[PDB]
């Protein structure tokens, strides 16, 4: 089903793409896997640690 | 862990590649030759070496 | 030196004997205020001790003759 | 006040100065060692990876 | 809107033609991109005289065999690679090489027109064993930029090239390597600016400055077309 | 020694921001020598104008809310940074907004000086519940270059602005994307010939040819360090 929801939205089915680097413009060699990830920022903020 | 894993993945090697079995002057332009994008990082090839 | 001591070790033969050693001659040049036996280039005396003991210019011998040296000068500068 | 000239007198104080870096718990010496400060722009501590 | 123009701090030779250049202080992201278009036009893009084919007497091969020289045909044309020609007029040269008896085949022994100089004279090309043994080949030094190697142009050219046309590299562009590094430039305006490393290194056809001097010159003149 | 030097062919504009500039004819290896260092420059400091402080009638701070106005005054200052202005002669501008009644406040609603240009009028500021509900605020826009934040304004102002004047991050620069394509040209002979055509997406405030001419005007000018070396 995931695979089928990445055809429907005509994206890789491997779900991982061709990246290019930002600072010397050439592509990475080999597929990355790209996608949205969920991110929390925990209570861990280091004005209070340090 | 990624320092090994970089290493390892540089210092590998593959069947046929490009640039598979020029000969190189030395270290020097084999990097040049891999920057330039004529040859892959793990190809076979032979290198004289001091 | 500044990333390594290693030579320092070696001039001296002990880790210990080379802190108490370049102690001893940055406290000399730090307070009793003398002069370096090496060019400064912008080090703290700590550095300029270990750099000393690094070409032999200083070593626990030596800094016992010197200040001896010194002290019996200003003992004859007493007469 | 954060004058513009303690940022260098802190540069000055700072250079050669060996600084021991801790963390708990200390199961063997080499979990105490001295390294030797940069000023970096912010509030976390940076580590060379290999140590 | 000046931006930030740098100062070009150490100009550390550490050899006759292998040098660090030290550029700080740059606008933050600006040592990537200049360093970066840079080391690719120096790689790629300039221009040299460089050896491309050779005809050595008693060979049609590079895996072939000859007798008296110590080194093999192969590492011969490897020792070829690394000649540093320099020619003044044309952008092309036939050159001889004939040597006989004992001792190293230097470049001092090549049959040099005057238009064309070798940069290296103590670089050698073989070994002679025997005395009775004597080397002849005819070298092409050719103009270009770049560098294309062999089976580039053994698959691209059709023309009947006589037996014996053995088939060398050419690395046209004189820089032997460039390796740009950046660091943080700690100015008490702000440190979030970055400071340029250049270890360039050349063969001796150009000194590493005038290498970077040329770069640029070619990366200015393509954005003059389209700067207005 | 034949190098071939580009110039910008057209301009293709898909959509009202998306415009697929072509830049031909390059040498072989130069298509992402530009590319690249052109995508860097563009994305990495171009210069725009953003809303810098904001000044609403009887709020003292942005966490408060007021009588109304179905938005926080947080949620509002969110939508004023996104707010894509083009400021023609003048350096920093100050637009006035007021508006009553049901209904959404837009961007439509600033009151125009003559030499300021919303390119996005139907960007909703706020909204009006109320029809006694009444929203006056002057919107100081500035001009810059990179992302700089409140934070650092007020550390660098030592002046003190009166409670009342809330303080807006600066995001100045226009490019949003970038992206580029070095096709194979088409001419007579050279056939290894390259073109580069960079796809541009804006907030609608640079027009994308004087955005080529900036990125090309900065390298050119930092190259010249090299160039005339020491």
């Amino acid at each position: 089903e995931i695979k089928e929801l990445l055809k429907l939205g005509d994206l890789p089915t491997s779900g991982q793409i061709r990246l290019y680097d930002g600072r010397t413009g050439e592509q990475f060699e080999r597929p990355v896997t790209v996608g949205y990830m969920y991110m929390l920022k925990l209570n861990h903020l280091v004005d209070d640690k340090m | 862990q990624d320092v090994v894993l970089g290493l390892y993945y540089m210092t590998r090697d593959c069947v046929n590649a490009k640039g598979e079995g020029m000969v190189l002057t030395g270290p020097k332009e084999a990097e040049r030759l891999y920057r330039s994008g004529l040859a892959s990082l793990h190809a076979r090839v032979k290198v004289r070496i001091t | 030196a500044r990333v390594t001591v290693q030579d320092a070790v070696e001039k001296i033969g002990n880790r210990f004997d080379l802190v108490l050693v370049a102690a001893r001659r940055a406290r000399q040049m730090q307070v009793g205020g003398k002069d370096p036996l090496v060019p400064e280039e912008n080090d703290k005396t700590t550095v300029i001790a270990l750099r000393e003991i690094e070409e032999g210019l200083i070593n626990n011998q030596i800094l016992d003759v010197r200040e001896r040296q010194e002290q019996q000068e200003q003992e004859a500068a007493e007469l | 006040r954060e004058e513009a000239v303690v940022w260098d007198i802190l540069d000055e104080v700072i250079r050669e100065h060996p600084v021991l870096l801790n963390r708990a718990p200390t199961l063997h010496r080499l979990g105490i060692q001295a390294f030797e400060p940069v000023l970096i722009e912010g509030k976390a501590i940076q580590l060379h990876p290999l140590v | 809107t000046e931006f930030l123009k740098p100062r070009l701090v150490d100009i550390e030779q550490v050899s006759s033609t292998h040098a660090k250049v030290t550029l700080e202080p740059l606008e933050r992201g600006f040592g990537h991109t200049l360093g970066n278009a840079l080391r690719r036009i120096l790689l790629s893009s300039m221009p040299g005289c460089a050896v491309t084919e050779v005809e050595i007497d008693g060979v049609l091969h590079e895996y072939s065999t000859k007798e008296g020289v110590q080194e093999d045909i192969l590492e011969i044309l490897l020792n070829l690679k690394g000649l540093a020609v320099r020619v003044q007029g044309k952008d092309e040269v036939i050159l001889t090489l004939n040597k006989s008896g004992i001792g190293p085949v230097t470049a001092a022994d090549i049959t040099h027109d005057g238009d064309v100089e070798i940069v290296k004279p103590q670089h050698v090309i073989c070994h002679l064993t025997d005395e009775n043994a004597s080397i002849s080949m005819r070298i092409k030094v050719q103009r270009g930029r770049g560098y294309v190697p062999a089976s580039t142009r053994i698959h691209s050219e059709e023309d009947e090239r006589p037996i014996g046309r053995l088939l060398v590299d050419a690395c046209y562009s004189p820089v032997e390597r460039i390796a740009y590094n950046v660091e943080a430039a700690r100015v008490e305006q702000r440190t979030d600016l970055d400071k340029l490393v250049i270890e360039m290194e050349t063969n001796g056809t150009i000194d590493p400055e005038e290498a970077i001097r040329r770069a640029a010159t070619i990366l200015a003149e393509q954005l003059e077309a389209f700067v207005d």
